[PDB]
């Protein structure tokens, strides 16, 4: 039952805001596990899971999320101990960031961009449904399993239970948040979403993002560095409309003629990760 | 050419 005996603990795999994340096997089946841990003093939202038993929010948030398949990294266990809660999530092999991923190939083929863009756009319509909002969607958070050609979203330890009313917190990635939270402090979840995915999208075809200031966050100006299909540039610059009311919802974004005749996972693994 | 990095959340 204690963790302690329960898993054999490799090294370390990163750290940061999220907490310090070591490679890991479960012994029961030799099944490769993330062990995630985070300081109770460092936790800022708290939750509750239906028994009442308090937890950080993003064990609460990972649970939403961790019934049945998807693009999320699954929450398998989790354990408290005096200081900290440890979490025991999925870890696909082999695995690469999205964001070492672009960093290495440069600016990716938009059949590519259009596969990865695809699934992190069903990996976060999962989320909202089970009443999750990630609020730091990146290259970083995203995790490429390379044989299978599934990405899967990670790090919801900045995410909120998603609701219709305005949000006027936010701990995310300032660089991937939207004008209206940068200006005034107040943004919807789904809006602010569609945004941090124009920002990623961007990100894909054109090998990293558009802004690092304030300034162009607000501006409305987007400038393609790399040669980008008109269709693409149409989608990206409709997520990063200025007014949140002008941006897609989801459903514009996967009817848009760029995202038509996706790859299936397995065709993206075998013609541009194997 | 142009400098790529990550950005940390906060
Ligand atoms: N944080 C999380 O919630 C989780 C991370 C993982 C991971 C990984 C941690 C970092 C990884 C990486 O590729 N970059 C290493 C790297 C390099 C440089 C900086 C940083 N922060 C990390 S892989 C794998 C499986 C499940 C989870 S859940």
């Amino acid at each position: 039952e204690p963790l302690e005996s329960q898993y054999q603990v490799g090294p370390l795999l990163g750290s940061g805001g999220f907490g310090s994340v070591y490679s890991g096997i479960r012994v029961s089946d030799n099944l490769p596990v993330a062990i995630k841990h985070v300081e109770k003093d460092r936790i800022s939202d708290w939750g509750e899971l239906p028994n009442g038993t308090r937890v950080p929010m993003e064990v609460v948030l990972l649970k939403k999320v961790s019934s049945g398949f998807s693009g999320v990294i699954r929450l398998l266990d989790w354990f408290e101990r005096p200081d900290s809660f440890v979490l025991i999530l999925e870890r696909p092999e082999p695995v690469q960031d999205l964001f070492d991923f672009i960093t290495e190939r440069g600016a990716l083929q938009e059949e590519l961009a259009r596969s990865f863009f695809w699934q992190v756009l069903e990996a976060v319509r999962h989320c909202h449904n089970c009443g999750v909002l990630h609020r730091d969607i990146k290259d970083e958070n995203i995790l490429i399993d390379l044989n299978r050609g599934e990405l899967k979203l990670i790090d919801f330890g900045s995410g909120a239970l998603l609701k219709d009313t305005v949000y006027t917190d936010f701990d995310g990635t300032r660089v991937y948040s939207p004008p209206e939270w940068i200006r005034y402090h107040r943004y919807h979840g789904r809006s602010a979403a569609v945004w941090s995915l124009g920002i990623l999208l961007y990100d894909m075809v054109c090998g990293d993002i558009p802004f690092e200031h304030d300034e162009e966050i607000i501006g409305g100006q987007v400038f393609f560095r790399q040669r980008v299909s008109s269709e693409c540039q149409h989608l990206i610059r409709w997520c990063l409309a200025l007014r949140p009311s002008d941006r897609p919802t989801f459903e514009e974004i996967q009817n848009h003629p760029w995202m038509q005749d996706v790859l299936l996972p397995q065709e993206t693994a075998e013609i541009h990760l194997h | 050419a142009r400098k790529r990095r990550r950005h940390p959340s906060g």
